[PDB]
């Protein structure tokens, strides 16, 4: 589907609504990189499990083809291969169900 | 109304102000609010009207106390004044909250505890 919407309009973001949730995981994370790189395209997986690495990892692969892994908690970018690892921290409205800055 | 409006329509009612020499104890078990409530009072007297409230928070520090009523304007904080950083919501908003109660007519004194006399003079 992502493949014909990029020859037909453009396409920039692939954001899948929870992985665990996809239809072994390990296979699909490989699966789900090279889409990233087939299509020139940042893919957001979104994930289920304090946090930190093992929490995930413990349940299929996802460590080693992620290059960027974002938890939120504090939105802790705990591994990403551009460069810096840390924690970023973000305000949360709820009533209107926004994210915002700080 | 007599009196000095509370801000807050049916206190007013049952009691019509404050009113000039009468001598008004609220008490209230620790942390119900006794202080936010004295404190939204002098606020609303301050900002409302044109009467100028002196207040003694001999507990509180003179600027945490502020906040305490800086808060209870523009509606602000849970992202937090406090906690460093703000949005360009609380900013924009902080500037109305600092600006509308700049002329108001507060008087605090957060000396330590102090004798009656004191107060008095």
């Amino acid at each position: 589907k992502c493949r014909r919407l990029k020859q037909e309009s453009g396409l920039g973001m692939i954001v899948i609504d929870y992985l665990q949730l996809i239809q072994e995981v390990s296979e699909i994370s490989r699966s789900l990189k090279a889409l990233a790189r087939e299509l020139e395209v940042p893919v957001i997986a979104l994930s289920q499990l304090r946090p930190m690495m093992s929490d995930i990892r413990e349940s299929g692969s996802i460590e080693q083809d992620a290059d960027i892994v974002a938890f939120l908690y504090e939105i802790i970018i705990a591994k990403q291969r551009n460069g810096p690892v840390g924690t970023v921290q973000l305000a949360f409205i709820k009533e209107y169900n926004k994210f915002v800055n700080l | 109304i007599t009196g000095i409006p509370t801000g807050f329509t049916e206190l007013d009612r049952m009691t019509s102000g404050f009113q000039r020499s009468d001598l008004i104890i609220v008490a209230a078990r620790p942390s119900v609010g006794k202080t936010a409530f004295a404190l939204n009072i002098a606020q609303n007297v301050a900002t409302k009207t044109n009467e100028n409230v002196a207040i003694f928070s001999l507990e509180m520090s003179a600027q945490q106390l502020v906040m305490r009523m800086l808060c209870a304007e523009g509606n602000i904080n849970a992202q937090n004044l406090r906690t460093g950083k703000l949005t360009p919501e609380d900013w924009g908003k902080l500037t109305m909250a600092m600006g509308s109660l700049s002329n108001a007519g507060i008087y605090i004194d957060d000396t330590p505890s102090i004798r009656v006399s004191d107060i008095r003079a």
